[PDB]
């Protein structure tokens, strides 16, 4: 065996090729953060990675057979890979443990190794296997079965009681979160079905992730989801077929147009306490700023349509789709200088202006306004312009606006931010905390606010904050509609947080219903601000399925929707 | 901008490792990318190692251009990334939206900082 290390490898994590049996060791004085395996290699080459360093290392797994994107290497871990020319990948050799009693229930003993494999065979089988609780945080386990008689995993310590059944070919990856005391699914090998095999309906699901393919020669005209499943089971519906198909709305928590066109993909997730399939992913038809926009918008062939008006595709009037289903949404953005009128069959008649985002939703009585435009005045301190640059400072605030509108749109929040003015000015204040106060009376910013009819004002400064880099009045009147962040410690993601305060939201743990949702698998804007959502009991974590709120206790979107229009009318024509 | 034997260099990696994660960045790599070219992100400490393709290049003004792309193996309906870059000030902002998390990158004069969006704001509730 050949022993190598970063100091013996030009202080690089690129494990070199040419060795039939290589051992790459990491230590406290000999360490690198990012590691990778060589692409060029011979068939039976062996590489073993060991680590005794206090700092963790991370391995690129793009040329391996591990479905995870990155491997976390800790002190005491021993990873072994064997190349394979037939597959052109490094095959991992994980510590394997198997059930040994042919009984109905067996607890699986796990070591302290970060990555382990639980493997079920014909001769090593159990009706129900249980993963142990309270193991080292971050422990990742691959559960795989090659047996011909099926088994399943005990659901007590699993994040959700999904259909974790194990047949020949099943593969589930779990990671234990001590903050939750639960094994959380990180990768689920999908059960693939051709719709020609099952027809126009699926009576029941067999695994946590079912993938139904449509194609030419494999196609039906309509498809009905199961009436029931286990909690957080998922169904993905894909099409490569020429001719469209319809996903029936029965058993789904949506009346929208679920038309399955070429290249479309839909994802559904069952919710036990509600008893239906939640629609968590659906296509959006986009007519962008370079494409031609029809005067009469096309009939809905998917749940959402977004139209991007520009100077080169400007249209004087737009007619909302004549045929649609309840829940269908139309989002219109305008970067053209002239206005565009929007009309619907029910008599709805309005206009969209330059820089404005507008969303409409279809109801039983026609199209309906689904968003209110809050005009904002962007103020940048000259100190910030000197550090970032005149153009850069404007760029920083615009990205804050775009992220806020993206977060609001993902949350069904009925508001968009529109910047109607940008001024360079220093609010007289020694601190950011002081600036948020005097900015309400500052003659320079308030005259400009009135001149351009800005519903609110936002300030980007370089003053030190008194215990934090952002400030904003909570549930702000027209007089208090102001928010601020700095550049020292706050990024452009702070705007959607401060504007949330202006809209009436509090941090997680607050007694108010308009508060954030904090969770180790993803926290909303007011409750940690690491996912693009405001909290709501009708929103779910895209990857893990955790409900982002609670009916009557944690619902930020319900408070936003009660204040959005009132704030949008602070300044008007 | 014009040069020889180097303009052909088309690396898929956008930035390189060296509160958050310090990175080095070359603004000339993205400026040589056209609609359809492949772009790669490496944030191994955050568990992100994936590629993507440029789908949209949009001039936002005379000085700022925005690149938009989608990832090859994510969720095609939700995941995407944006690179918005000013030329006059060597300043670039990146929005990387994946199902595993959201990451922002703020770069100035070739050096930048990537962090999870939870690091983007810390503040206290303000009272009267
Ligand atoms: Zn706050």
């Amino acid at each position: 065996a050949t022993v190598l290390s970063p100091n013996q490898n030009n202080n690089s994590g690129s494990i070199p090729t040419g060795y039939s049996d290589l051992e790459f060791s990491l230590a406290n004085g000999n360490w690198v953060k990012n590691l990778s395996l060589p692409t060029n290699a011979n068939n039976s080459d062996k590489i073993t990675i060991r680590s005794s360093a206090a700092y963790s290392s991370y391995l690129d797994t793009s040329n391996t057979n591990i479905p995870l994107e990155v491997l976390k290497i800790n002190s005491g871990d021993v990873y072994q890979f064997i190349f394979n020319s037939s597959q052109n990948k490094w095959i991992a050799q994980l510590a394997t443990v198997s059930p040994t009693t042919g009984s109905n229930y067996e607890l699986i003993p796990l070591t302290t190794a970060t990555m382990q494999k639980v493997l079920i065979q014909d001769d090593k089988w159990a009706q129900t296997i249980a993963l142990p609780s309270d193991v080292r945080d971050g422990t990742t386990v691959q559960v795989v079965s090659t047996a011909s008689v099926s088994s399943d995993i005990d659901k007590t310590n699993l994040l959700f009681p999904s259909s974790f059944t194990l047949k020949n070919g099943s593969e589930y990856w779990f990671k234990y979160y001590s903050a939750l005391g639960k094994w959380v699914p990180e990768y689920i090998k999908p059960q693939k079905l051709n719709v020609q095999q099952i027809g126009t309906s699926l009576a029941a699901v067999n695994s946590p992730l079912t993938e139904i393919a449509f194609g030419d020669g494999n196609w039906v005209s309509n498809f009905t989801l199961p009436t029931t499943a286990n909690d957080r089971d998922r169904i993905i519906i894909k099409s490569t077929a020429t001719w469209s198909a319809k996903i029936n709305n029965t058993n789904v928590n949506s009346q929208a147009t679920l038309t399955l066109k070429t290249g479309d993909q839909y994802e559904f997730m069952y919710v036990s306490d509600k008893g239906y399939w939640q629609l968590i992913s659906s296509p959006t038809k986009v007519i962008d700023s370079t494409a031609t926009i029809p005067a009469i918008l096309p009939n809905m062939t998917q749940p959402t349509l977004k139209v991007k008006l520009s100077t080169s595709n400007w249209q004087p009037t737009l007619q909302l789709p004549a045929q649609a289903q309840v829940g269908d949404k139309v989002v219109i953005v305008s970067n053209a200088s002239a206005d565009t009128y929007i009309n619907a069959a029910n008599g709805l008649s309005t206009a969209i202006k330059n820089g404005e985002n507008r969303r409409f939703i279809y109801t039983a009585q026609g199209w309906t306004v689904d968003s209110y435009t809050i005009d904002m005045l962007l103020v940048s301190s000259p100190e910030v312009n000197s550090i970032l640059g005149e153009s850069a400072a404007k760029l920083r605030m615009i990205e804050g606006v775009n992220l806020t509108n993206l977060t609001a749109e993902n949350s069904n929040a009925r508001f968009y931010l529109r910047d109607v003015g940008y001024i360079t000015y220093k609010i007289p204040a020694a601190t950011l905390k002081e600036a948020i106060s005097t900015g309400r009376d500052d003659t320079t910013v308030q005259n400009e606010r009135k001149r351009i009819l800005a519903d609110g004002v936002y300030y980007q400064g370089n003053e030190p904050g008194d215990g934090g880099c952002g400030w904003a009045w909570i549930n702000a009147s027209a007089y208090n509609m102001i928010g601020a962040n700095d550049i020292a410690g706050c990024s452009f993601a702070a705007m959607r947080h401060e504007v949330g305060h202006n809209l009436g939201l509090y941090h997680n743990g607050s007694t108010n219903i308009g508060s954030g949702f904090a969770h180790p698998l993803g926290s909303t804007a007011m409750g940690g601000n690491n996912i693009n959502f405001y909290s709501s009991p009708y929103l779910y974590n895209p990857k893990y399925g955790v409900r982002l709120g609670e009916e009557g206790k944690i619902d930020a979107v319900s408070v936003i929707n009660l204040n959005a229009q009132k704030i949008s009318l602070y300044n008007h024509h | 901008s014009p040069s020889e034997k180097e303009r052909l260099s088309q690396q898929q990696i956008v930035f390189n490792e060296v509160k958050g994660m310090v990175i080095k960045y070359d603004p000339k790599v993205i400026e040589l990318k056209k609609v359809g070219d492949t772009v790669k992100f490496q944030m191994l400490e955050y568990g992100i190692n994936r590629t993507g393709k440029i789908v949209e290049i949009e001039p936002v003004d005379q000085d700022i251009v925005r690149w938009t792309g989608r990832f090859d193996q994510g969720d095609p309906n939700q995941n995407f990334f944006t690179i918005t870059q000013s030329q006059k000030d060597h300043y670039t902002i990146m929005q990387i939206f994946t199902e595993k998390g959201n990451y922002s990158a703020e770069i100035k004069d070739g050096v930048g900082l990537v962090q999870t969006m939870d690091e983007g704001v810390t503040d206290q509730e303000l009272h009267h």
